[PDB]
């Protein structure tokens, strides 16, 4: 048996890691606004409109 | 000292049932002394104070509810 | 301030000053690790009790005074 498939291509692993990192970043960003003790966020658009 | 004297007057009015007439003690800005503002002719509509309190409380609650700001850059 | 002007017409500076002071003190409490929800609940209860106390103890009926009450209110304005 010995070694298996070499998997010379490393790009798929990097793509998976980047996707996971982005999803985790989004989840962490919106984590603070969960539950009865969560707090709102204020978002200002490019047009200058504000929403809470 | 003026605010301290006013607070003392109102505290005495609240704790002593025999001095309930001190509730009207306000500020006389001309001489800088506490003065009975009911007999001095300094009145306001009650709706002014009530609406001011309600609106200010709601605005403070609305602002205090924020803990994070995202400011997107203008498209141009 | 604009809403206070539209709905009442007087006390436009007082409401802004009171709101700013309320916000400043609330943030001072929050900096001491007091949760903002507790501060909001306390503010709501305090506002309700203040309104009740004003309506029950600090009001003067105008019929007791007459046109002098209107004149004094205008002059104060
Ligand atoms: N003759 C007076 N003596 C003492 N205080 C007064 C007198 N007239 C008005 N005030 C007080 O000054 C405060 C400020 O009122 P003002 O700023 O003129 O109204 P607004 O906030 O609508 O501009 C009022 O809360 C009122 O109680
Ligand atoms: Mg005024």
């Amino acid at each position: 048996r010995g070694k298996g498939a070499y998997q010379d291509r490393d790009k798929p692993a990097q793509i998976r890691f980047s996707n996971i990192s982005a999803a985790k970043a989004v989840a962490d960003a919106i984590r603070t606004s969960l539950g009865p003790k969560g707090m709102d966020k204020m978002i200002q658009d490019g047009k200058g409109d504000v929403t809470i | 000292d003026l605010v301290a004297k006013l607070r003392a007057f109102h505290n005495e009015a609240q704790v002593n049932p025999e001095r309930k007439n001190l509730k009207w003690i306000g500020l006389d800005l001309s001489n800088g002394k506490p003065r009975d503002n009911k007999q001095a002719g300094v009145f306001e509509p009650t709706i002014v104070k009530v609406k001011s309190l309600k609106f200010a409380t709601e605005a403070a609650i609305t602002i205090l509810r924020i803990d994070d700001l995202i400011k997107l850059h203008p498209e141009s | 301030a604009d809403l206070q002007d539209k709905e009442v017409g007087d006390g436009t500076t007082s409401v802004v000053i009171i709101a700013a002071e309320l916000l400043k003190n609330a943030d001072e409490l929050v900096k001491q690790k007091i949760h903002p929800t507790s501060v909001i609940s306390g503010y709501r209860l305090a506002c309700k009790e203040a309104v009740r106390y004003i309506n029950e103890n600090l009001i003067v009926n105008t019929d007791e005074l007459g046109r002098d009450c209107l004149i004094n209110a205008a002059k104060t304005s």
